[PDB]
């Protein structure tokens, strides 16, 4: 779900994080990349290209 | 070393009288600060018979015993070297004093016995490093450095006895002694106190230290049978449990 | 500039598999590596005793073993053959690779300032 809200740029919601995983560490802290036309961010060992429109909202 | 004159009764008497007083003062008090060896240094000067030396205030911790049965100051016997422009504050070299020419006579009695002893002191504050030096003045007895963790297991002592060591088939049975013949090992043990307890209150580690130095052998586990200990001897280093 | 990227799913084997690269990376190849640490990256105490072991002993013989231990004799034979020592039996080239490794690695660990905390480090 997080790879489709980065894909296509869609507004994500969490309920619980609690039990937080470190994944959005890059994506919260805005560890873009800008390498050509291209906006990626490295998840784990995968990267991932960022939309401008994808926000995130964590709640508890 | 003196066939022509060996020591006579009343030179016996006097030597042994003050090493006994010496000895119960290290042996007694070896595990406390310097105010309570001094108080057990008056204590026994109070109670005691033995002859003493007239010191005002340095107390006979401070002084050893003499082949010739007299009281002789540490500090005689503390050299003053001089070490290297390029070797100031090098991890080999040892400034003798006081603390430590005392330590590395206490370290040599315990060793030439090869009893085992544990160096319990704060961080730093000279552990480690005069225990090597006291190793490596003595030139038949290497050393290995074992760092214990809080996840020390047997199988690492396992692990250093076949690195170091090899097993034997001898008439009285099967024998661990090192690989180099005619050699002392000594492990010594980093921090012989930090691998943790199980839920039982229970370091598997100081078990099996313990069932081998007072056995004299310990258990290989592929073939169950005893293995007796030789040229083997332990040295350990921790600081204070609290 | 090396960090560990963690996650909930960043287990035991992960992070032993990364300190066996830096090491392989630090060692074998004679080049300097910050090891940028946090709190916030570790899950569990056996990180900080592995990590313990290593700056204790300038490496951990825990991480090495088997087919990848051989797979490190390789290397340290050929970057000692590469830096002009020769070196044949396994235990010096492994003392040659501590000595690479205690003077090319460097570990770094940060930590907020939780005196609770500190104590419990
Ligand atoms: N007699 C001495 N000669 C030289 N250095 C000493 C002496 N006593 C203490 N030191 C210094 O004190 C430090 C002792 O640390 P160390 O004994 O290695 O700690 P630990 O015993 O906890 O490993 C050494 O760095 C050493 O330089």
């Amino acid at each position: 779900n997080l790879e489709s809200a980065l894909r296509f740029g869609n507004p994500l919601l969490v309920q619980d994080v609690e039990s937080y995983d470190p994944v959005l560490n890059p994506v919260l802290n805005r560890e873009v990349r800008r390498t050509g036309g291209r906006v990626l961010i490295t998840l784990g060992d995968q990267d991932i290209d960022l939309s401008p429109s994808f926000v995130i909202f964590l709640s508890t | 070393n003196h066939p022509d004159f060996p020591m006579q009764i009343e030179q016996l008497e006097r030597y042994i009288q003050r090493y006994l007083v010496y000895a119960i003062l290290w042996s007694l008090s070896g595990d406390s600060r310097l105010k309570m060896r001094a108080e057990l240094g008056e204590y026994i000067r109070r109670i005691t018979t033995v002859p003493l030396p007239t010191a005002p205030n340095i107390p006979i911790i401070d002084y050893e015993v003499s082949i010739s049965g007299e009281w002789s100051p540490w500090q005689a016997k503390v050299p003053q070297i001089e070490v290297e422009t390029h070797k100031v504050a090098a991890p080999d070299v040892v400034v003798p004093t006081l603390d430590t020419v005392r330590h590395e006579a206490l370290l040599y009695t315990w060793l030439a016995e090869h009893k085992p002893l544990v160096l319990c002191g704060p961080p730093g504050s000279g552990k480690t490093m005069t225990l090597f030096s006291a190793l490596r003045a003595l030139p038949d007895m290497e050393v290995v450095g074992l760092n214990f963790s809080s996840a020390t297991t047997p199988e690492l002592l396992l692990k250093t006895f076949d690195h170091y060591c090899e097993y034997r088939r001898t008439p009285n049975g099967v024998v661990l002694a090192p690989v180099q013949l005619g050699k002392w090992l000594v492990l010594f043990c980093d921090e012989i106190n930090l691998p943790d307890m199980d839920k039982y209150g229970t370091q598997r580690v100081i078990s099996f230290i313990r069932q081998m130095v007072e056995h004299g052998g310990f258990y290989r586990t592929s073939d169950q049978t005893w293995v007796k200990l030789e040229r083997i001897q332990f040295v350990g280093a921790c600081n204070p449990p609290t | 500039v090396y960090q560990i990227k963690v996650h909930r799913k960043y287990t035991g084997e992960d992070f032993d598999e990364d300190l066996r690269t830096v090491l392989r990376r630090s060692g074998c190849k004679n080049e300097k590596i910050a090891f940028i640490m946090d709190e916030s990256n570790v899950l569990d105490s056996g990180f900080l005793e592995r990590m313990n072991t290593l700056l204790a002993n300038g490496e951990v013989p825990g991480l090495f073993e088997g087919d990848e231990y051989a797979t490190l004799m390789t290397q340290c034979k050929e970057g000692a053959q590469k830096e002009g020592l020769m070196l044949d039996s396994h235990e010096e080239l492994y003392k040659w690779f501590t000595s690479q490794v205690i003077r090319n690695l460097h570990v770094v660990f940060t930590m907020n300032p939780s005196s609770e905390g500190l104590k419990d480090r």
